[PDB]
RNA sequence: UCGCCUCCUAAAAGGUAACGGAGGCGCCCAAAGGUCCCCUCAGGCGGGACGGAAAUCCGCCGGAGAGCGCAAGGGUAGAAG
RNA sequence: GCCCGGAUAGCUCAGUCGGUAGAGCAGGGGAUUGAAAAUCCCCGUGUCCUUGGUUCGAUUCCGAGUCCGGGCACCA
RNA sequence: CGCGGGGUGGAGCAGCCCGGUAGCUCGUCGGGCUCAUAACCCGAAGGUCGUCGGUUCAAAUCCGGCCCCCGCAACCA
RNA sequence: GGCGACACACGUGCUACAAUGCCCACUACAAAGCGAUGCCACCCGGCAACGGGGAGCUAAUCGCAAAAAGGUGGGCCCAGUUCGGAUUGGGGUCUGCAACCCGACCCCAUGAAGCCGGAAUCGCUAGUAAUCGCGGAUCAGCCAUGCCGCGGUGAAUACG
């Protein structure tokens, strides 16, 4: 069944379907597991509907997720750039932030290459 | 795996220790 | 409505994080819906729970006392 | 991080602090990027250095934790062609 | 099936808030609710109407009532379209069965829509109906995700009697509408 | 260039020439035919997920500028669509 | 209009005493190569020009059928 | 003027018949092999089709004009 | 301030693409080196980095120290995943006058490319190659995956 957002998990396990959810897993999950009182190693395909509303409304209430979330992140970045700071440089020109170099490969954050001559 | 620094693997790689290689011998 | 290929259309049951929705009226009666925001949590009703802005606030507060 | 910290040079913290109990504010040249910013310092316009020059920057609240040398980038781009 | 309680919920408090707001000499010039008309343009479906006869399967059971299925007006290039092929359904609700997939829509759909802030109100069309669309077809109660091949939403529209947005704004907030202010 | 069709030249009936000005035909359709019943266009603005100048949907204005298998003309929604 | 002839995987297409489908350059996989090309080992419905019909059975029997060749023919 | 052909990646040719997806050789760019260059090998990028109209749902492709290019012709006088 | 730039291009590397594998728990066996301006047992606070407190040692006499693979047990069930951890958001610890440019680390969230790599091309003949952890030099801290060393387990194959 269907925890914050839609994010229906299913089957396998219970505390690893919790991470297919934005904002969760490990540490998060493995947490709201005995703060409802629900068995880490049932799978979500079977258990009672109750548990689910029980550990739907922890795990949505406790923290924001995945709609919030992610718009909050990217409202923090909305922010570090148009301020004028560098760290939003880095972000403006797609390059890398934190640390690192850019006169070879970046390409996680660089895209894939574009090559030109010599 | 030895790069994973949340697991006990990564963080003995790393030579750090925490919750994922607490210190208890 | 002509009368062959149609869905009934019976007085139905509903639930969700709520109690009933007991309109009902609906094709296959007796449904379990996730959960709302009207039945007042989510937006309407307003909750504003888990509720953001402390970014701009938090570097401020802990800061110059820390 | 710090935290037990705050770390501010005192050149322009006290010429800052100065400008917020004289009633006047005004255009302070600084080499040290390595200081934070804000509360006091907001509203007043500072000309930071990027080792070549004095650039001036606007301070506002969302500018708040950040060093200095953030608002002023040391070197220059444009593109590549 | 003649009861429905967002029917009753107009009469006895959304009327009489309605004339006490406007003012109204006569008892028809207060905004009625005419004909929620649901559409889904697939383009999704073109070649394939195998992909359209589970389409419209979907929408009869969450209307209570299958679509007709409009065709292609003219011939266009630059995507596929021969002037034959089936562009989308369209199903044309009214009188009661309106009325309780408009409870419904209002009570669940848009709550289990992602995220969903309110609905936008600028989208009344000036002459005071207002349309407004669904970007997939699983927030409703009557679809059960294991049924759903692939997701396609649909376009509301939702005709008043209303003659300005004004009036229309008000007739649909009282009856429950949420708004994005 | 040579037969056929439309428009001008053609002088408000018909007809009317030039190695005058311009374009089309040598098909097609078992529905694109008969009849009965219904239905009314292009376009403009406003609204609406993927939908963009344009796919479909809703509102208002729109007397014919759309359509009529193909050239032009005549004609035609009180239908020929 | 005739007579018949040419009818197959992707290509030449080869194979009609009725019962089953095949090779070569191709295509891919493997050795071999520093160059490529030979050579060598493996894998391909191609429902064999089309449809009713005849016996167990039909690439393979009969009526129409479809497409193509020189060779005939004819043309108010 | 006249009749026929053509104009498409940098170069040379397809494709235009028969409307819908632009191909081939060289060249170019990145990598390889070599001490190195060449040859050779593995990758790649690059045309809106002379132009303006028109026809169609759709035009390199069918039609109209103009602009070049090649070609043939211009006799009795 | 720059040596840290970034359309790109090459060498050396590390971590991987997973089930002879990943994770969690417990149970083991090394060597060589370092350190009383330093190593810091053990106690307490914190999820943890680490911070308090504080004992022993000029050190076969105390400390770094847990060796890791291995082992035992259970979990995952072939999935772009309990594979893999790049990138980024947020929150902190430490060094240092100072971590914007440019430190390392810890937690929470995020989880990318990647399903054994074209032409090509490297190392190794035995306690070697693979694989596994450990120490020092420099050093405030550290971009060390580098370098110089240490032992653990331990192949294949040489017709010619
Ligand atoms: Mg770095
Ligand atoms: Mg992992
Ligand atoms: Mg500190
Ligand atoms: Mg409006
Ligand atoms: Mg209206
Ligand atoms: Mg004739
Ligand atoms: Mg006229
Ligand atoms: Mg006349
Ligand atoms: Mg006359
Ligand atoms: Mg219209
Ligand atoms: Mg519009
Ligand atoms: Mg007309
Ligand atoms: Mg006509
Ligand atoms: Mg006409
Ligand atoms: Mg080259
Ligand atoms: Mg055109
Ligand atoms: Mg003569
Ligand atoms: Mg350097
Ligand atoms: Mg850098
Ligand atoms: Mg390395
Ligand atoms: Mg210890
Ligand atoms: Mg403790
Ligand atoms: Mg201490
Ligand atoms: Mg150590
Ligand atoms: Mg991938
Ligand atoms: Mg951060
Ligand atoms: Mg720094
Ligand atoms: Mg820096
Ligand atoms: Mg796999
Ligand atoms: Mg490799
Ligand atoms: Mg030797
Ligand atoms: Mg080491
Ligand atoms: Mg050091
Ligand atoms: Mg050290
Ligand atoms: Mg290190």
């Amino acid at each position: 069944a269907r925890i914050a957002g839609v994010e229906i998990p299913r089957n396998k396990r219970v505390d690893v379907a919790l991470t297919y959810i934005y904002g969760i897993g490990k540490a998060r999950a493995k947490e709201a597991l005995e703060k409802t009182g629900i068995n880490p190693a049932t799978r979500v395909k079977d258990l009672t509907e109750a548990e689910v509303v029980r550990l739907r409304e922890y795990v949505e209430n406790t923290w924001k997720l995945e709609g919030e979330l992610r718009a909050e992140v990217a409202a923090n970045i909305k922010r570090l750039m148009d301020i004028g700071c560098y760290r939003g440089l880095r972000h403006r020109r797609g390059l890398p932030v934190r640390g690192q170099r850019t006169r070879t490969n970046a390409r996680t954050r660089k895209g894939p290459r574009k090559t030109v001559a010599a | 795996g030895k790069g994973d620094r949340r697991t006990r693997r990564g963080k003995i790689w790393r030579g750090t220790y925490g919750k994922y290689r607490p210190r208890k011998k | 409505m002509k009368e062959g290929i149609h869905p009934k259309l019976v007085p139905a049951r509903i639930i969700c994080g709520c109690g009933n929705v007991i309109e009902t009226y609906s094709t296959k009666p007796e449904i379990y819906v996730e959960v709302c925001s009207k039945c007042h949590p989510f937006y309407t009703g307003q909750q504003r729970f888990v509720d953001t802005e402390g970014r701009v606030e938090r570097f401020q507060r802990r800061y110059g006392d820390s | 991080s710090l935290k037990k910290g705050v770390f501010v040079d005192d050149h322009l913290l006290e010429k800052v602090l100065e400008l917020n109990a004289k009633g006047e504010k005004r255009l302070i040249k600084t080499w040290s990027r390595r200081s934070t910013i804000v509360p006091e310092m907001v509203g007043h316009t500072i000309a930071v250095y990027n080792g070549k020059q004095h650039v001036p920057v606007y301070i506002t609240e969302n500018m708040v934790g950040h060093k200095l040398g953030e608002f002023a980038p040391t070197r220059t781009y444009r593109g590549h062609g | 099936p003649l009861d429905v309680a967002l029917k009753r919920k107009y009469y006895e408090e959304v009327r009489p808030e309605l004339i006490r707001r406007f003012g109204y000499q006569n008892v028809w010039e207060v905004p009625r609710l005419e004909k929620v008309v649901i559409n889904q343009g697939l383009g999704e479906a073109k070649e394939d109407a195998r992909i359209l006869e589970k389409a419209a399967q979907e929408l009869a059971l969450i209307t209570g009532q299958k679509p007709a299925v409009t065709r292609a007006k003219k011939s266009i290039s630059n995507f596929k379209l021969r002037k034959g092929m089936p562009i989308g359904l369209r199903v044309t609700l009214r009188r009661d069965r309106m009325w309780i997939f408009l409870e419904k829509l209002l009570n669940v759909a848009l709550p289990r829509i992602r995220d969903f802030r309110g609905l936008n109100p600028n989208s009344f069309d000036g002459r005071g109906n207002y349309n407004l669309g669904l970007r997939e077809q699983l927030i409703f109660p009557e679809i059960t995700y294991d049924m759903v091949d692939a997701l396609r939403g649909m376009d509301i529209a939702v005709v008043t009697t209303a003659e300005t947005d004004e009036e229309a704004r008000a007739l649909l907030e009282l009856l429950g509408f949420p708004f994005r202010k």
